[PDB]
């Protein structure tokens, strides 16, 4: 024979603290004890399991499941408990590749490597926590008793271990053939390359070759899987790839538990079809969560569905990437809150799509919405490419500056260079740095009853102009902001403005152009119209004119 | 050659820190890094029974070519056993922040030269992370003292003193201190004799070490020189409505600073609804109010004192213009430091490039102060921080910081 390279073992330890398991074997019919005792009797002679003695305290609980339309059963070891008392690994699927970072290729096979699986061995002294029983017929002998010596399906650490032990016989492999890529899924070796099909045949025996080093063979028979690939949700292919099909159903009418299901396959979707939308459709779930509860569809949402029906209604691909060219990023404004965006590298043949929503928050304006989308974008195509995109985005190149020098937080944005495509971001209002020569100036003030939330709002100013209009349900703060309002609404288009609010000042220095207070976006739209305006703010209770009348005359 | 035992503290596992994105050029420099460190037996790859991580980028220092590895042991550095074992505390040195010269070596290649417990060398896992998930991340721990880790200097320790020993007692009056893979190395020489000095001191290390790839470099500093900035009030001779108003609400905020402020005087010269152009002539009653206000202001505040036991906390804001004001303090109103800063480098057009190199020199002075770092209060969204500050990080220490989403009032009276 010819000797073969041992798969080192991965020391395992339990959690600290614990034990291993000792659970109740289940009473079983004599029918499922034979046809364990089978099972298992072939598994021991593959060298899988071995028998052991009664020292061994530990158990887990075995089963045997009919195989759906066959008189063969199968065995299951339930591993539940093992796992809870396991220690955590490294897993390195948690990331897995997009397939608009994939390179396109020429050829892909396909090795099935589900018999090495049973040639990594498992730990030799963790081997006594996997112990189980098969009960013994009428009870009336001990029950026969195993344990594993390979890593066993179903056990937490089998994935890992098993990644990692392919990944470690791989590696010279892969070093040495820098013209092919590997890729390891489930049972299956996915080997790549751009040779000639004679080429690639080649390596990929010298693949098989380099396997039986460590006695794992692989199936000559070839593999029936063959381009294109239903992987993760979606449909690879030799030089393009796409989401399998999204079908989103009739319905006359939808529950909850169907909305989250169907905005999730637009989510899905988005990632390729450009311009997907579900803002509408997300608020439906608003707080609720009866799964079962009917929602009646808004009319905003029935015609953001018949638009994502419209856009589903033929299939889109995207490319695979080419690193010898540069990534592109185009971001267009949908409105609501939300932003569609584009990824290539050649004009119209997209690597991927996707989509921003705007955050949760009380005040909000297109500026910072666009510059969270670069963010996101930027970071996502780090993980994808390894690098920024250039940007082609809606918004002029002053407007953007005249942003960023005046914003009281730090901000950026990589290069990028204007689209023109509306609709355009721009700034609504910029208040004054100075105070207007010429202008009347406004002193306002607001104050509330805070038990019978009774207020008053109003405002004096230089030219004896005056207002106070009393207000109901309301709050300190609100008649703050009522007071703002009621001077942006009785002056000329250029005003200056004196306020003691903190609180309106807060609100103004972010510079929203929508919010959720309804209060807020009268005062924007008010600012929208002036030309010039000028907002001061003066510390309250100090003796200083104007302000002292207005506050007697509103806190009265 | 023997390894200190380690230990982190009581109820507290390892750190399990996810990697953040890299990009392709930081990827192949850190593999080309660690690649050379393995050889050298530094580092070697580990199994899937470590779950823990750490994240790792790489940078380039000030003025250099060259790529580091920078490990963010922030997490692990908490859950750090603390180290007073063979000491009681190794109390900062107050006369470093007062040499004319201060140059920062970065000397943490020596720490390779010492193992590390190997009991706890699971705890410093990094991975390597491959473009688009594409192959395994290349997963490392290291087998010796890491550059970064709070116990390197501590572990250290000894073997520095021994290290510079000679040097120190040949020039008595140099003060010399080490943070993290820092040595800051102050005097009060002519700047030429001081890169000698710093030189011969290199030479020390370089004659133990028998190479370091940055021990060359030179960061040069000048506490002596470092400004405040006090309050002060405008000089007038027209001061409108507008002008008195801005008058009085910084000196109201300053009253939470100064008790003695009054404001009242001043007000009255605002009695009634005047236009914010106006011109308002003083009296005296508020030109003595002033003065008096103007007197106070030249006083150091009350009661402020440093608790090495308390956090620092560094506040920062754009001012515009390239200009950028800072606050350190531990308690409210009770600054230790304050600042401003224009010259920032080569960052005209980037605000971000700007901050970060801000909250850069901030650290190193508050390392030079107090030996420890603040906590910064920084204003940016925490999604265009977190996406950009590697990419102009040069310094080999990494401080902790929260982001400021509400525009404070107070960037007025600062600038
Ligand atoms: C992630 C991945 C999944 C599968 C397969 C998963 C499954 N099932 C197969 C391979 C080879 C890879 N790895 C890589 C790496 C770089 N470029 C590519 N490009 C690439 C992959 C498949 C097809 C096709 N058809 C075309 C190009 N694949
Ligand atoms: C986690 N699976 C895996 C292991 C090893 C390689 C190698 F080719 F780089 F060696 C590639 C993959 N995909
Ligand atoms: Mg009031």
């Amino acid at each position: 024979m010819v000797p073969i390279s041992p798969i080192e073992t991965v020391p395992v330890k339990l959690k600290p603290g614990m034990d291993g398991p000792k659970v109740k074997q289940w009473p079983l019919t004599e029918e499922k004890i034979k046809a364990l005792v089978e099972i298992c009797t072939e598994m021991e002679k593959e060298g899988k399991i071995s028998k052991i003695g009664p020292e061994n305290p530990y158990n887990t609980p075995v089963f045997a499941i009919k195989k759906k339309d066959s008189t063969k059963w199968r065995k299951l070891v339930d591993f539940r408990e093992l796992n809870k008392r396991t220690q955590d690994f490294w897993e390195v699927q948690l990331g897995i590749p997009h397939p608009a970072g994939l390179k396109k290729k020429k050829s892909v096979t396909v090795l099935d490597v589900g018999d090495a699986y049973f040639s990594v061995p498992l730990d030799e002294d963790f081997r006594k926590y996997t112990a189980f029983t098969i009960p013994s017929i009428n009870n009336e002998t001990p029950g026969i008793r195993y344990q594993y010596n390979v890593l066993p399906q179903g056990w937490k650490g089998s994935p890992a271990i098993f990644q990692s032990s392919m990944t470690k016989i791989l590696e010279p492999f892969a070093a040495q053939n820098p013209d092919i890529v590997i890729y390891q899924y489930m049972d299956d070796l996915y080997v790549g390359s751009d040779l000639e099909i004679g080429q690639h045949r080649t390596k990929i025996e010298e693949l098989r070759q380099h396997l039986l080093r460590w006695g794992l063979t692989t199936p000559d028979k070839k593999h029936q899987k063959e381009p294109p690939f239903l992987w993760m949700g979606y449909e690879l292919h030799p030089d393009k790839w796409t989401v399998q099909p999204i079908v989103l159903p009739e319905k006359d009418s939808w529950t909850v538990n169907d909305i989250q299901k169907l905005v999730g396959k637009l989510n899905w979707a988005s990632q390729i079809y450009p311009g997907i939308k579900v803002r509408q459709l997300s608020k439906l779930l608003r707080g609720t969560k009866a799964l079962t509860e009917v929602i009646p569809l808004t009319e905003e949402a029935e015609l953001e569905l018949a638009e994502n029906r419209e856009i589903l209604k033929e299939p889109v691909h995207g490319v695979y990437y080419d690193p010898s060219k540069d990534l592109i990023a185009e971001i267009q404004k949908q409105g609501q809150g939300q932003w569609t965006y584009q990824i290539y590298q050649e004009p119209f043949k997209n690597l991927k799509t996707g989509k921003y929503a705007r955050m949760r928050g009380a005040h909000t304006n297109d500026v910072k919405q666009l510059t969270e989308a670069v963010q996101k974008i930027t970071t996502e195509s780090i993980v994808i490419w390894g690098k920024t995109p250039k940007f082609k985005l809606p918004i002029q190149k002053e407007t953007w500056e005249t942003w960023w020098t005046e914003y009281w937080q730090a901000t950026w944005i990589p290069e990028w260079e204007f689209v023109n495509t509306p609709p355009l971001v721009k700034l609504w209002y910029q208040l004054e740095k100075e105070p207007i020569v010429g202008a009347e100036t406004f002193y306002v003030d607001g104050a509330a009853n805070r038990e019978t939330k009774l207020g008053k709002a109003g405002y004096v100013t230089n030219k004896g102009r005056q207002k106070v209009v009393p207000l109901t349900n309301t709050t300190n703060q609100k008649t703050e902001l009522q007071a703002i309002y009621l001077a942006l609404q009785d002056s000329g288009l250029e005003v200056n403005i004196v306020t003691d609010s903190q609180y309106a000042l807060g609100i103004i220095q972010a510079q929203p152009d929508k919010s959720e207070s309804e209060l807020v976006n009268q005062i924007i739209e008010q600012l929208i119209k002036k030309e010039k305006v000028y907002l001061a703010w003066v510390p309250a209770h100090k003796g200083i004119g104007g302000n002292e009348q207005v506050d007697k005359l509103v806190s009265a | 050659i023997e390894t200190v035992p380690v230990k982190l503290k009581p109820g507290m596992d390892g750190p399990k820190v996810k990697q953040w994105p890299l990009t392709e050029e930081k990827i192949k420099a850190l593999v080309e890094i660690c690649t050379e460190m393995e050889k050298e037996g530094k580092i070697s790859k580990i199994g899937p029974e470590n779950p823990y991580n750490t994240p790792v980028f790489a940078i380039k220092k000030k003025d250099s070519t060259k790529w580091r590895k920078l490990v963010d042991f922030r997490e692990l550095n908490k859950r750090t056993q603390d180290f007073w074992e063979v000491q009681l505390g190794i109390p900062h040195p107050a006369g470093l922040k007062k040499k004319k010269s201060v140059t920062v070596l970065d000397v943490g290649d020596a720490y390779f030269s010492v193992p590390l417990d190997e009991d706890f060398r699971k705890y410093t896992a990094f991975t390597i992370p491959s473009i688009n998930n594409e192959t395994p991340g290349i997963r490392y721990q290291y087998n010796v003292l890491p550059q970064g880790w709070k116990g390197s200097p501590a572990i250290f320790q000894s073997s520095m003193t021994k290290i510079l020993e000679p040097f120190k007692k040949q020039n008595p009056d140099i003060v010399i201190y080490q943070y993290m893979d820092d040595l800051y190395v102050g005097s009060d020489l002519e700047i030429g004799q001081h890169r000698t000095k710093i030189e011969e001191l290199r030479q020390h290390l370089l004659r133990w070490g028998l190479e370091p790839p940055f021990l060359w470099m030179g960061y040069e500093l000048h506490p002596d020189k470092w400004t405040v900035q006090p309050i002060v009030l405008p000089e007038k001779d027209s001061w409108t409505v507008n002008d008195i108003q801005k008058l009085v609400g910084k000196l109201n905020w300053a009253s939470q600073i100064y008790p003695g402020i009054k404001v009242r005087q001043l007000s009255k010269l605002l009695r009634g609804t005047k236009a914010l152009t106006e011109v308002i002539p003083l009296t005296e009653e508020a030109e003595l109010e002033l003065a008096e206000n103007r007197e106070i202001l030249k006083e150091p505040v009350h009661g402020v004192y440093y608790d090495p036991s308390k956090d620092l906390i560094a506040e920062i804001q754009k001012q515009g213009q390239g200009q950028w004001t800072y606050q350190i303090y531990q308690e409210p109103f009770k600054n230790l430091k304050t600042g401003k800063y224009a010259r920032m480098r080569g960052a005209h057009t980037n605000d971000v490039k700007q901050l970060t190199e801000a909250v850069q020199k901030i650290t190193t002075e508050s390392i030079v102060i107090w030996g420890k770092t603040p906590k910064f209060k920084l204003p940016i969204q925490k999604e265009t921080w977190e996406t950009w500050w590697t990419e102009y990080w040069q310094a080999t220490w990494i401080p902790e910081w929260e982001f400021v989403n509400t525009p404070p009032l107070v960037k007025l009276w600062y600038q």
